[PDB]
């Protein structure tokens, strides 16, 4: 453990949180008769909630004194006290998307624009050319480092100011 | 009227009259200006805001010492409330004189909020005849003043353009005297006044001379044991007021807080302002002034520019440019006094520096809310004050390769990095506080997103907190840093940061991981929009030349598509709705932590400020149920001056709705309407205006509006704070 | 009492002249440009700083700038 | 000849200009001495919708 | 009091309840409110410019439109706030008195 | 013009029952403008304070309180009709002025007698910054 | 005119139909509620709003003979529950209606 908070599976209030939890659903669950739907609709939400606090606490989470997890976001202490799933390996996962997002929206906007009429191209996409690129981003930080360390990246001071 | 503008005053209108006001003392853009006129009559001004500052303070001494309870506060600190002023409204009925005469004076009364009677009491005032001798002295001092900027006015006694001019006189006058004398001599009074009236002893002035502070005298000060002062400390049982567990220390270093009073060692204070005075002096030393030693401002600037050429030219031409502009000046001063004023916000609550200041929960309110709110508005006047001297007194071929060409030259990159990291705060900390909204309305509370602020728990326990269990060198006895300072600061020092009953150090959860990341929101976006606003003051490439207009135009017309809101004034404008926002947000924060530390239950805050309900539900809606029944159809209580103010704050707030809603061409065409009723009437054409009437301009609504906007947002809080607090008592 | 400047950079469209309502605005002959005529200010006391000539103006940035100042009871359109 | 050729691309250098720092095509060339002979058209639009402006020798230079 | 301070009581503490949806609509729709104020008391031409100062990044990686980035008009600017300022300040009652009012008293 | 062609004050009016857009208590105090015009025919025109007014076959006088007034007036008749209005100005102490058709020929077209005024020989742009004028008045003259 | 004997009213309604309000909120904060305007107190009744309820709920006997009763018991009359909740029951206008109606004017 660490910063003074216990895990979520030798706390008392986290399992305090699934016991109120719960006794919400039987109350409710005994209006209804055992075979409608509502019934099972019921055991289903309680078959989720049983299954949501036991994978929490499976995975070495952090629970404070409210009994709620807490995440950890340094990756010296995540890797060392195995945290790393929480936030640290989320921002590769992400990184990678957003890297994805932006390779191909700028390698469409960049080969619309060699061709007459670029303005049409933006409100009419060309729809075989979008999906074209948006599979062939994959491997988008190759060519990312293969275009900074040849300069075709960024351009020099061919760009407008204002004084 | 205006004789310092003749443009203005053939103006037929009311536009005359309103901006007559707001142009007064912008002494540059005045008629038959000169630059030697213009610092003289600077001069002279200065000198009256501190009359009113020596006069505000004699003020409230008179209305205290005459209508309120010094006398009886002093015997009971703890369960006697102050008394700021007393009340003749004949418009009362008999049930409110009976509910506002609360305190033990006879008529209704007003309860304190600054704090000054804990001030006053801390540094040696135990009577109500010291402050009438006080207020005195003040107003004496305020009337000096006043004749002073009428004396330096005279054809004689008028100060030359030289003399202004010359910066390092200044700062070493000001730096050695006004500073560390200043700070000197306040250890003097510490010493040879408050500590003994502290322990019991009563120092005034027929006694000062007589009475000795220390046993020994100065013989270990020219002997040079130095330490002889801080042998026998003051005890932890000790009362404030009695010699019951004294000592005869003047100089310590115990560090902490004092047990009964909740407040710093006054031998520590002492022992703190000596020291101020010993640097500030030393500085004062340093510049060069008609002695052959010295060190020289320009000489400094020139020097300082790197080899390979990161900056340029570097600090070049700045000398110039920094001390022949007012405003460049003036932005550095109220960006610096902004700061501070924030410091004195922060640094008050963890560390109350005078006694009985921890139990007065509303006082410690309002004086960091006060603090908090004029550091936002200094902090906006220090950029806008930036701006006009790109404007005004920038010159670039004077000013060329240096790094204030640099800077301008690449804004653009500047203000985009702004933009990013407001939209990247602003984006991801919304998001969190929906997910948690959502997620805990859908009945599971274990869905939220709660990360744990590792970084800010690493210095606690880095500055002696236990509780986090990182085992850091100064949390660990083996490290240097605690076997050094441990005779001196530490004892005290770990005693109260790990007790969770004090503000200094509070617990931190996922709860205050979030308000921090709202904030740095609206700092950042913030300072984009008043940077954005200096940088494209000169131009822009809607307006290639803004430069020739000013800094106040309404626009440029709606050509270009529309260019309405481009002036610098037009940012700074927009700037204030933010800080406003940014100041709510860390006030919000402040007191909502505090209540439930007050109240013993620390676990509301940290359970129900992950997702916004808490905020609407556990902190307004519930702690605004006293305050809105202050006048119940039933009765009356003494909080009924409060629900006023509370309404009275929610609609100038929308007062200014309409200024900023509804523009000048709706109205001026009402105005040409009611201006031929007033012609057509039988009788009422015979009276006619002497000036014409016409709406308000664009810029002024912009103005009026902001001021109903403000007012609102702050006479709403300071009646929820003050009756949120007080109706409790904790 | 409004302030009326052209420019160096007037072709001779004459836009500006049909525009501005209150005749503020007329055409004089010049030999820089190809139409060989430019604009002129003279009686800018009856100026009401509408500007809708600046926006008549075609060219990259405006050879015509009405920069506001003082008023009057001709310039804020006062028919009182 | 005065000036730039006919259909040649050439870079503006007014300060003020919103095309500054760009590329435009050359539409024609005055030689009759007047002080901004050049006239340059650019794809995109300025703020009010123009997309033509007479410039001069010296505000105007090779492309790139 | 009597009519805001008391009857809110029933959609503050709609959380855990069938009447959920209500609490968030009440929030939602003064989120809408206010950020039309944006639009009321700003004018298109701090906006456009911003705008300028964002182009040069997006141009500078040369990922810019061929269609220009224009602020919005001044008529769709003022249109734009009363419809997000009506669209909050008609919500919030609609939240405010169904989660009230379906939870009898 | 040839000439300036002076007012005559009693020309038949068109026929308009009246409205409140008329004159204030500025006109007899300050000042107020008349426009003169001659038409062909009786026809039908929008006023510019107020309804629909019938013109008269021959000269038409109106009064106004605005030059705006008046010009915005012209431009009706100038493109509708296709009539040359010339109009005046008027003061309390009864002094005349000539005003829109100064040159005879209307602003839009040049003529070889006037004279340039307000003429900058320079780029918009291109001028000295505020700091060089910081204790007079004006950047731009 | 018109525009200027509208301007007129829409000044005389919120002088002493909004100020009323405030009348009240200053008189009950000071600890005078003698001094407001309510049933206890200076009341202020709409006569011409009264007058016509009777009106409408005196109709069967004499205007509308053949109607066995009135169109609403909104005029007058006793009270329809239903299900333990009542439908629609007589309702009275005091010194608040007065200043309500007005507010809306
Ligand atoms: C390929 C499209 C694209 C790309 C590559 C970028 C790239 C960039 N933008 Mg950006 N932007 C875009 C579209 C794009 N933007 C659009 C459509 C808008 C209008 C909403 C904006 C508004 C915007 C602002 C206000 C800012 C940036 C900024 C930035 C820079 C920092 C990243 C950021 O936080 O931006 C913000 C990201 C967004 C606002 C999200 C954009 C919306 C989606 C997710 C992207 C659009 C993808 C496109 C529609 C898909 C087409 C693909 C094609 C095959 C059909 C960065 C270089 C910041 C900057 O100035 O850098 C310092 C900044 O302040 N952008
Ligand atoms: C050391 C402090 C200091 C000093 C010496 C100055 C000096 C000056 N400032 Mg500056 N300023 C300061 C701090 C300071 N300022 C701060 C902290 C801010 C940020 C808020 C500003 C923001 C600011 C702006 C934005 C401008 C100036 C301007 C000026 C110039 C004078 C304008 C004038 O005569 O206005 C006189 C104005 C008035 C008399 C009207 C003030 C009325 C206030 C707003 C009403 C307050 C509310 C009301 C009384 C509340 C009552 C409560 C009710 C319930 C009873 C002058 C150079 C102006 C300038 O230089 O123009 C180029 C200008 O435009 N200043
Ligand atoms: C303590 C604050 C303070 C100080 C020191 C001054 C000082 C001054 N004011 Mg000022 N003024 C103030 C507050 C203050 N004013 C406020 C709050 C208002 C608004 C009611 C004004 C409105 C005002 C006007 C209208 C005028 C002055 C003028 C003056 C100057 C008169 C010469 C003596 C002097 C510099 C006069 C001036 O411009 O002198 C040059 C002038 O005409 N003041
Ligand atoms: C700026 C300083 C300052 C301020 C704000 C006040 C404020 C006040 N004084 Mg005060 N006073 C002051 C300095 C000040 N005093 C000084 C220096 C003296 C010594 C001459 C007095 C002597 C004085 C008397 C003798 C009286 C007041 C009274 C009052 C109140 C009357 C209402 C009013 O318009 O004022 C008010 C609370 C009157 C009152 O009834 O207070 C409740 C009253 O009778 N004052
Ligand atoms: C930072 C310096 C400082 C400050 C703020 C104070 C503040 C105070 N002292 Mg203290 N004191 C100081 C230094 C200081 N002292 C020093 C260095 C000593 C050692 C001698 C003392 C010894 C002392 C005694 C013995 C007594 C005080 C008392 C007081 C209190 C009332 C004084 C009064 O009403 O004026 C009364 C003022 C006079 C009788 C005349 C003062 C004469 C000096 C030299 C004038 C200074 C004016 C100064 C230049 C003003 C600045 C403006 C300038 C431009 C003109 C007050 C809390 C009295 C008290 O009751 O406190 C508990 C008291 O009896 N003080
Ligand atoms: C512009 C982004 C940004 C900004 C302005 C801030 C600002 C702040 N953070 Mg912070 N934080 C961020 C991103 C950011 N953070 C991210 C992405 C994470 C991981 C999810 C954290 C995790 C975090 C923790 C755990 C804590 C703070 C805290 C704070 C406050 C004190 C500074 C500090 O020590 O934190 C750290 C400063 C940084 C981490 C800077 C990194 C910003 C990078 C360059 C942007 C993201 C790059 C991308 C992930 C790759 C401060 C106001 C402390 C606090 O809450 O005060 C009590 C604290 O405990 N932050
Ligand atoms: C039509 C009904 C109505 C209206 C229009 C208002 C309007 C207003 N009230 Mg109000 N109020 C009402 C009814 C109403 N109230 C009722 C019935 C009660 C109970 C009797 C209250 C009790 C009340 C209190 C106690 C207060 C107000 C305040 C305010 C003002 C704050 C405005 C603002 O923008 O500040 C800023 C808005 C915010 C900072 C956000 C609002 C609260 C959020 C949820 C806190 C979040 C903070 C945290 C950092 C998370 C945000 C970060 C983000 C990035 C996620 C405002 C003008 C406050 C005030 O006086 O202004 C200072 C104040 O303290 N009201
Ligand atoms: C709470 C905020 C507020 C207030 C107080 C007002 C008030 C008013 N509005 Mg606005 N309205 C508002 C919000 C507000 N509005 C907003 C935000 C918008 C944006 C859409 C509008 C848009 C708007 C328009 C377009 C128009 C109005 C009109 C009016 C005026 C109608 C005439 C009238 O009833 O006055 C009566 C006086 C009052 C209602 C004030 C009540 C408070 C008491 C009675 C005053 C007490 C005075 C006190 C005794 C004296 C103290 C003196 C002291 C110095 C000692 C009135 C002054 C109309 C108008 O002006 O033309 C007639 C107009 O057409 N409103
Ligand atoms: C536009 C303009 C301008 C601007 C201004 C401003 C606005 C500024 C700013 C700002 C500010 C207002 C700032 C502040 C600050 C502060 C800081 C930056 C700090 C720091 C740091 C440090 C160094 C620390 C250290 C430490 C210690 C001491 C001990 C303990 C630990 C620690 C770390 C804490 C001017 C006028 C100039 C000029 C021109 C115009
Ligand atoms: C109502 C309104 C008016 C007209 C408002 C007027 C004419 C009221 C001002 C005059 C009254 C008589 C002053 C009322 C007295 C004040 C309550 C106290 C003033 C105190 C000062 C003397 C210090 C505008 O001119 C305007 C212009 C631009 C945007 C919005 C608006 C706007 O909303
Ligand atoms: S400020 Fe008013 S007049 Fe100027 S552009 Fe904006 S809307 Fe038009
Ligand atoms: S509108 Fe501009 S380009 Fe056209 S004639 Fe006038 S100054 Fe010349
Ligand atoms: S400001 Fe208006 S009236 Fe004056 S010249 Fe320009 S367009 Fe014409």
């Amino acid at each position: 453990d660490i910063a003074g908070l216990t895990p979520c599976s030798e706390s008392k209030a986290y399992n305090k949180l699934e016991r109120k939890e719960l006794k919400v659903l039987d109350k409710r669950l005994k209006q209804y008769e055992p075979g409608s739907a509502p019934y099972l609709a019921l055991q289903a939400t309680k078959e989720r909630t049983e299954n949501r606090f036991k994978t929490y606490a499976k995975q070495g989470l952090l629970c404070g004194n409210d009994g709620l997890p807490h995440l950890i976001s340094d990756p010296g202490l995540a890797l060392r006290f195995n945290h790393a799933g929480e936030v640290f390996i989320p921002t590769f996962g992400f990184l990678y998307v957003a890297g994805y997002i932006g390779h191909v929206g700028r390698q469409y906007i960049i080969l619309s624009k060699e061709d007459a009429k670029p303005t049409d191209k933006e409100i009419i996409l060309d729809v075989p050319l979008a999906l074209k690129l948006a599979f062939q981003g994959w491997a988008w930080p190759l060519a990312s480092i293969q275009e900074l360390r040849n300069g075709s990246l960024l351009e020099k001071d061919e760009n407008i100011t204002v004084s | 009227f205006p004789k310092f503008s003749q443009g203005l005053a053939q103006d037929p209108s009311t536009r005359r009259i309103w901006y007559g006001l707001a142009t007064a003392h912008d002494f540059e853009s005045h008629d038959g200006m000169t630059e030697e006129n213009l610092y003289q009559k600077i001069f002279a001004s200065h000198f009256g805001q501190l009359a009113i500052i020596f006069l505000w303070t004699s003020g409230n001494l008179f209305h205290v010492a005459w209508q309120g309870n010094f006398e009886q506060w002093v015997t009971d600190p703890i369960h006697v409330r102050p008394i700021a002023h007393a009340i003749w409204d004949p418009h009362f009925g008999q049930p409110a004189v009976e509910a506002f005469t609360r305190g033990g004076a006879s008529g209704p009364v007003n309860i304190a909020t600054s704090g000054v009677y804990q001030w006053w009491y801390t540094i040696g005032l135990r009577s109500n005849q010291e402050l009438y001798v006080s207020s005195v002295f003040l107003a004496l001092v305020s009337a000096v003043f006043l004749f002073a900027g009428w004396l330096h006015l005279q054809p004689n006694f008028q100060p030359s353009l030289s003399w202004f001019k010359d910066a390092e006189s200044r700062l070493n006058h000001h730096l050695a005297g006004l500073f560390g004398v200043s700070s000197l001599a306040w250890t003097g009074h510490l010493v040879h006044v408050a500590i003994p009236e502290s322990r019991g002893q009563h120092v005034g002035w027929d006694n000062f001379l007589s009475v000795l502070p220390h046993p020994q005298g100065l013989t270990p000060f020219w002997s040079g044991n130095w330490a002889a002062y801080a042998q026998n400390p003051d005890t932890a049982s000790h009362a404030f007021g009695t010699a019951d567990g004294s000592g005869t220390a003047i100089l310590t270093f115990l560090g902490g807080f004092h047990p009964q009073t909740q407040s710093l060692w006054l031998s520590d204070m002492a022992h703190h302002h000596l020291a101020i005075a010993v640097l500030f002096i030393v500085a004062g030393h340093m510049y060069r002034t008609n002695f052959g030693i010295g060190h020289r401002l320009e000489a400094i600037l020139e020097a300082h520019t790197p080899p390979a050429g990161g900056l340029g030219a570097g600090h070049k031409g700045l000398f110039h440019t920094v001390n022949n502009s007012l405003h460049f000046q003036l932005g550095l001063a109220l960006a610096s006094v902004g700061t501070i004023t924030s410091l004195v916000a922060q640094h008050m609550y963890s560390l109350p520096p005078y006694a009985y200041l921890a139990v007065d929960f509303t006082t410690q309110a309002s004086l960091y809310t006060h603090h908090q709110y004029i550091a936002g508005f200094i902090m906006c006047g220090a950029f806008a004050h930036g701006a006009i001297f790109f404007i005004r007194d920038y010159d670039p071929e004077q000013n060329k390769g240096n790094v204030l060409a640099r800077v301008l030259d690449h804004k653009e990159a500047i203000i985009s990095h702004l933009s990013w990291v407001s939209l990247f705060l602003g984006f991801h900390t919304l998001g969190l506080y929906v997910h948690n909204d959502v997620v805990q309305a859908f009945g599971t509370p274990e869905k939220q997103i709660l990360i744990e602020p590792v970084f800010a728990q690493w210095i606690q326990a880095a500055q002696g907190k236990s509780l986090y269990g990182f085992d850091l060198l100064l949390a660990s006895s083996s490290s240097p840093a605690y076997s050094a300072g441990q005779s001196l600061w530490l004892p005290g020092w770990l005693e109260a940061i790990n007790n969770n009953q004090n503000s200094l150090f509070l617990t931190i959860g996922p709860g205050d991981f979030l308000v921090h990341h709202a904030i740095a929101l609206g700092l950042h976006t913030t300072t984009l929009i008043l940077v954005k606003g200096a940088l494209d003051a000169r131009g822009s490439k809607l307006m290639p030349d803004k430069k020739d207009f000013g800094y106040s135009f309404p626009c440029d017309g709606p050509g270009r598509g529309g260019t309405c809101d481009i002036s610098a004034y037009d940012a700074f404008y927009l700037a204030v709705f933010w800080m406003l926002n940014t100041i709510g947000w860390v006030t919000f924060y402040w007191h909502w932590k505090h209540l439930t530390l007050w109240q013993g239950n620390v676990s509301q805050f940290d359970e129900s400020s992950t997702y916004l309900m808490g905020w609407l539900r556990d902190y307004l809606w519930l702690n605004s149920s006293q305050l809105i029944n202050g006048y119940n159809p039933f009765g009356m209580n003494s909080l009924s001056v409060w629900a006023w103010t509370f309404l009275f704050g929610h609609l100038v707030y929308a007062t200014g709705f309409m200024f900023l809603i509804s523009w000048r061409g709706y109205w001026q065409e009402l105005i040409e309407t009611l201006v031929w009723a007033h012609e057509k009437t039988p009788l009422a054409n015979l009276v006619y205006w002497k000036d014409k009437p016409v709406a308000l301009s664009i810029v002024q609504a912009r103005l009026v509006g902001l001021a109903h906007f403000s007012v609102g947002y702050i006479f709403t809080y300071a009646a929820f704070l003050i009756a949120s607090t007080a109706g409790r008592f904790g | 009492a409004h302030v009326v400047k052209i420019y160096d950079t007037c072709i001779g469209c004459t836009q500006c002249v049909r525009a501005c309502p209150l005749d503020v605005l007329e055409m004089v002959p010049w030999d820089g440009c190809k139409a060989a005529q430019m604009a002129s200010s003279p009686r800018t006391e009856d100026c009401v700083g509408c500007k809708r000539c600046e926006t008549a103006c075609p060219t990259d940035f405006l050879s015509v700038r009405v920069y506001l100042g003082n008023e009057s009871t001709r310039s804020l359109g006062l028919a009182y | 000849e005065i000036g730039p050729k006919r259909g040649s691309l050439v870079k503006v250098l007014r300060p003020e200009s919103y095309w500054y720092n760009q590329v435009g095509k050359v539409v024609s060339v005055d030689q009759s001495g007047i002080r901004y002979p050049v006239v340059v058209r650019f794809e995109n639009q300025n703020y009010a919708g123009v997309s033509t402006n007479n410039y001069a020798l010296d505000e105007i230079e090779e492309v790139k | 009091r009597d009519f805001l301070w008391a009857q809110s009581s029933q959609v503050i503490q709609s959380y855990g309840s069938a009447l959920s949806a209500y609490g968030l609509m009440f929030l939602g729709a003064h989120f809408v409110w206010a950020f039309s104020l944006m639009f009321l008391f700003s004018g298109r031409g701090y906006w456009q410019e911003l705008i300028e100062s964002i182009v040069w990044a997006h141009n500078k990686l040369r990922v810019a439109p061929s269609i220009q980035p224009r602020a919005l008009s001044i008529t769709q600017g003022r249109a734009v706030g009363v419809a997000h300022y009506l669209l909050g300040g008609i919500a919030t009652t609609w939240s405010f008195f169904l989660a009230r009012i379906i939870a009898v008293g | 013009p040839w000439k300036q062609p002076e007012l005559d004050p009693d020309t038949p009016s068109p026929i308009f029952g009246g409205s409140t857009g008329g004159l204030l208590r500025k006109a007899q105090v300050e000042e107020f403008y008349v426009i003169t015009w001659e038409s062909p025919k009786e026809q039908i025109f929008e006023m510019p304070t107020g309804g629909a007014a019938i013109m008269r076959k021959g000269p038409n006088l109106l009064k106004f309180a605005r030059k705006e007034q008046c010009m915005a007036l012209t431009t009706q008749l100038r493109s509708k009709f296709r009539q040359t209005p010339c109009f005046y100005r008027v003061y309390a102490d009864g002094k005349v002025q000539y005003l829109h058709p100064k040159d005879g020929v209307y602003p839009e077209k040049v003529n070889a007698g006037r004279v340039g005024v307000n003429q900058n020989m320079r780029s918009i742009g291109k001028n000295v910054d505020p700091i060089k004028v910081v204790k007079f008045t004006g950047s731009e003259p | 005119a018109i525009i200027s004997h509208l301007n007129w009213v829409s000044i005389f309604l919120g002088f002493h139909s909004f100020g009323l309000y405030i009348h009240n909120d200053t008189m009950s904060a000071l600890g005078r509620p003698q001094d407001m305007f309510s049933d206890t107190a200076i009341q202020l009744q709409p006569v011409f709003a009264q007058w016509i309820q009777n009106t409408h709920f005196t109709a069967p006997q004499l205007t509308a003979p053949n109607a066995l009763a009135a169109t609403s018991l909104t005029w007058g009359g006793d009270v329809v529950a239903v299900g333990g909740k009542v439908a629609m029951m007589p309702i009275a206008l005091g010194t608040s209606d007065f200043l309500v109606h007005h507010i809306h004017a």
